[PDB]
């Protein structure tokens, strides 16, 4: 359950700009495969489907701990490692 | 780099965001200015970056020696204490290198 | 009517020659009785003026 | 097992008979099988490039592939003499020729573009056939028209050569993504051709989308370009609605049917079953009458001019020429009737060929020759990219930047090899430029080549010795600026790790480039890049409300194929697994409301559309009815016919 924050200003550009940390939860990569978008209109439906928001998936349901799928990807890991070590 | 930083004071102050950004800008500009040298041997070359330099951090009245990049990462990871106005607790600390 | 035909000029070649819808509407005069069972009579020229002005006011 | 024991390495020595597609891949010895399979698929997924260049690092088997593929060039196998030239359009004409040896008569047609399927096609270089006039001579081997993939000397290149670097650009290269400069984006542009048919009947009339008050044109002329992305629009004409709807025929109305396409017209063909006199009456279809008369005049010309050739008993006419003459004679013959899909059509049918140049966009896929697939993440200004500011190579910028994380894990070392060889080639070219003696230049070049591929060194020695001094100077200069060709055959003759070790230890001066603002000294070098067919326009779809099926449930329509719609408007399916995943939210009522309002129930759909159309735009709260869904009705009827009825306990 995601939120639109920007409308792209170019008619030629037709690509959903998704955050990198979202890749692991989707179990997907930038191979060009198409993702499906279903807009949610009703406010009650918004509060009901908010359980699929990234915040609710931050807590890994197996261990009750932080989900590593929403943590840093390997490139971000390289950056942070260079910075701190 | 100011050699000493007070963690809880930066976290509670309303100047926390600009301090984080200033540290970030200093680190990235210094990295852009310098060039990395590879010895390709057991010995390691003398590469001096702003991230590698050590600093002293005052947390709950105790001094911990950490790197500058460790400091900026710790400030990023310590957003809850600026949001809730609660002092940083020493048990909520770890090895930022690992 | 000429100013109106200038706007309808493209369709005049085929469609208007078979039937002028504007003139067909203008010429149609049917019996008119009010709900109070009272009939009315009016000249075709006044109706034609108002029909032209209605088609122009669009 | 021991079956593989039959494979003898000695038998396949100096042999490339086992390689097929892989022949176009340099250093195929070093790439893994998976990346090679990806390359074989990419060769099919490749698109024609307007600025195609021969590969800097090549296998020399590429020109053979270009020659034996017959779809790009045309060769007049025998010696011919141009009998005549007749013009259908300024972009399309026809050449009637005669074999000087056999005496048979044959035909050659020209056009600006060729269409393969869907929106895929390419432009032509018709300069050789356009130079030909009446009574000219065509030789036994002559390229009458060629694709952009082939250059002037028939060298074949399926992609461009781009300066690349392995770099992490603001995490925009995560997984596998490419950031490319605008200047490099210009070189990665392709053609898009579409054959769109608009059918007009006596009921519908065209709209004056193109032109002024004096000139009525419903569709662009041959040379004109498309405006507002609409080839034409048609209105159904009925005498009851004619008084108000037919007025203002120049502007669009909600009742009109529009047809979408973008580019430049290059050929229009109109097939009319209407009597020509009625078209002469109609002003709105005057342009159709003009093009109809143009086609009829072209056919009259071909009849008048080729009757003697076709009907001469002591003459031989090719079957193509005979069929062409017969078709034109049928078109000029009286009582001719055209059928589409085995059905006599009312009115006429217009077929447009539209050609445009589509450039590189975000989401478009470009790959190398070693299975290195990539999706263009950002197209950035060429200044806002790694620039080197140390040494002789100052001012050089990276055309593309690739992900460096898992280059080893992908088991494709040939990428790095090609980059390294073009990188050292840069230094060789600079050393050549600094020298003022031509002999010194050829000495440096032969040294580097002998270090890489010895056979190319011998061939270049022969080629240089055969050249005139002015031709040798041109050769040297263009090599200095454009680049040096290096040959790395796929399996035998490639440069291994030890050869690169020798090359790196000999040229002691060569070292990593230090770039502005970047701490890590990196290497930039030219590698080959090809463009894949998959693109953001390929699978884009956006449906709000579209045609409903006979069962009252949403379903796809052929409108996008007929160019009646701009985007697909194709409905997504919510799978059973998707329902299971959505069931994580225990609000089954909201999921059922979603499915009912979007698909199953008509009343809920109408209510949703009305709430969104009128009310508060920023706060949308809907109340839905509990009327049974149409899917439930279909289920009830089917089970009733079975003899069973589901009833709640």
């Amino acid at each position: 359950y995601l939120k639109i924050g920007l409308i792209k200003k170019d008619y030629k550009d037709l690509t959903l700009g998704i955050s990198n940390n979202l890749l692991s939860a989707l179990s997907g990569d930038y191979d060009g495969d198409v993702l499906n978008i279903i807009p949610v209109f009703d406010n009650k439906m918004k509060e009901h489907f908010s359980l699929l928001s990234p915040q609710n998936f931050l807590v890994d349901r197996n261990n009750g701990r932080f989900n590593g799928d929403f943590d840093l990807q390997k490139d971000q890991i390289l950056g942070i490692f260079i910075l701190n070590n | 780099m100011e050699k000493t930083y007070n963690l809880n004071d930066i976290l509670l102050s309303n100047e926390y965001e600009k301090i984080k950004e200033d540290i970030k800008e200093e680190i990235i500009n210094d990295m852009a200015s310098k060039k990395v040298k590879y010895s390709n041997t057991s010995e390691f070359a003398k590469n001096d970056f702003l991230k590698d330099e050590f600093i002293d951090l005052v947390v709950d009245g105790e001094t911990y020696e950490i790197t500058y990049g460790n400091l900026i990462t710790l400030l990023i990871v310590a957003r809850p204490f600026n949001h809730f106005k609660v002092p940083m607790t020493e048990d909520l600390l770890f090895d930022l290198s690992d | 009517y000429s100013y109106l035909l200038k706007s309808y000029l493209p369709i005049k070649n085929i469609l208007d020659k078979n039937n002028v819808i504007l003139q067909l509407m203008t010429i149609k005069n049917a019996k008119f009785m009010n709900k109070e069972n009272k009939e009315v009579d009016f000249s075709t020229d006044h109706l034609a003026e108002e029909v032209l002005d209605m088609l122009l006011c669009i | 097992m021991d079956d593989i024991s039959v494979i003898k390495n000695e038998d396949y020595e100096g042999s490339h008979r086992f390689l097929a597609e892989e022949l176009l891949m340099p250093n195929a010895n070093k790439t893994d099988g998976n990346r090679s399979t990806m390359f074989c698929s990419h060769l099919a997924q490749a698109v024609t490039l307007q600025k195609a260049e021969p590969p800097l690092v090549y296998t020399n088997f590429e020109n053979q592939v270009g020659k034996y593929s017959t779809a790009g060039y045309r060769k007049a196998n025998s010696n011919y003499k141009v009998i005549e030239k007749i013009y259908k359009n300024d972009y399309n004409y026809v050449l009637i020729v005669q074999d000087q040896e056999t005496g048979e008569y044959t035909l050659f047609e020209r056009a600006e573009c060729e269409f393969l399927t869907e929106h895929y096609g390419f432009q032509w270089d018709n300069d050789k056939i356009d130079s030909l006039k009446k009574d000219d001579t065509i030789e036994k081997d002559t390229v009458l028209y060629k694709n952009t993939c082939y250059d002037e000397n028939m060298n074949f290149g399926y992609g461009v050569n781009l300066n690349a670097a392995y770099f992490s650009y603001k995490n925009e290269t995560l997984e596998d993504a490419i950031v490319i400069s605008e200047s490099a984006a210009k070189k990665l542009g392709t053609f898009s051709v579409n054959k769109v048919k608009v059918s007009v009947n006596t009921n519908d009339i065209l709209l004056n989308l193109y032109g002024d008050n004096e000139n009525y044109k419903g569709f662009p002329d041959i040379g004109e370009h498309i405006k507002n992305q609409i080839i034409a629009s048609r209105r159904r004409f009925d005498y009851n609605t004619a008084l108000y709807e037919l007025k203002n025929l120049n502007e669009m109305r909600d009742s009109d049917t529009p047809f979408f396409a973008d580019g430049k017209i290059v050929d229009i063909e109109i097939f009319s079953n209407v009597p020509e006199e009625e078209l002469k009456v109609q002003k709105y279809n005057e342009q159709v009458l003009y093009y109809i008369n143009k086609q009829k005049e072209f056919s009259n010309n071909v009849y008048q001019k080729l009757k003697k050739i076709v009907e001469g008993k002591d003459n031989n006419v090719s079957d193509k020429l005979l069929h062409f003459y017969n078709n034109c004679k049928m078109r000029i013959d009286e009582n001719i009737s055209y059928t589409y899909q085995n059905s006599k059509f009312s009115g006429f049918i217009m077929e447009f060929t539209i050609l445009e140049e589509e450039p590189l966009n975000k989401g478009s896929k470009i790959t190398g020759r070693y299975g290195n697939k990539g999706v263009i993440s950002k197209i950035l200004p060429d200044d806002q990219m790694p620039t080197v500011a140390e040494g002789r190579f100052k001012g050089l910028k990276a055309d593309i930047c690739l992900n460096p994380l898992g280059v080893f894990n992908r088991l494709n070392p040939s990428q790095l090899i090609e980059q390294e060889l073009n990188w050292i080639a840069k230094f060789i070219r600079k050393d050549m430029e600094e020298a003022g003696s031509n002999e010194e230049k050829v000495s440096i070049l032969l040294d580097f080549l002998n270090r890489v591929n010895k056979e190319e060194t011998e061939l270049m020695e022969e080629f240089i010795n055969s050249l005139n001094k002015t031709e040798l100077e041109e050769f040297l200069n263009d090599i200095i600026e454009n680049g040096i060709p290096i040959c790395q055959k796929p399996f035998f003759g490639n440069i291994g790790l030890d050869e690169l070790w020798e090359l790196y230890n000999h040229y002691d001066h060569i070292d990593y480039f230090k770039c502005e603002g970047i701490s890590t000294p990196l290497i930039i070098g030219e590698i080959y890049m090809v463009r894949l067919k998959h693109e953001p326009h390929s699978k884009f779809s956006a449906r709000s409300t579209s045609f409903m099926n006979l069962r009252g449930l949403p379903a796809k329509s052929k409108n996008f194929k007929e160019h009646k719609d701009l985007y697909s408007k194709t409905p997504v399916r919510i799978g059973n697994m998707e329902i299971s995943n959505l069931s994580l939210t225990n609000e089954m009522g909201s999921i059922m409301d979603m499915l009912n309002s979007y698909s199953n129930n008509e009343t809920n759909r109408r209510e949703l559309i009305m709430q969104l159309l009128t009310g508060n735009p920023f706060d949308t709260n809907i109340d839905l009815s509990d009327v049974e869904s149409g899917t439930s009705k279909i289920l009830k009827s089917l089970f009733t016919c079975l003899g069973l009825s589901i009833d709640d306990v």
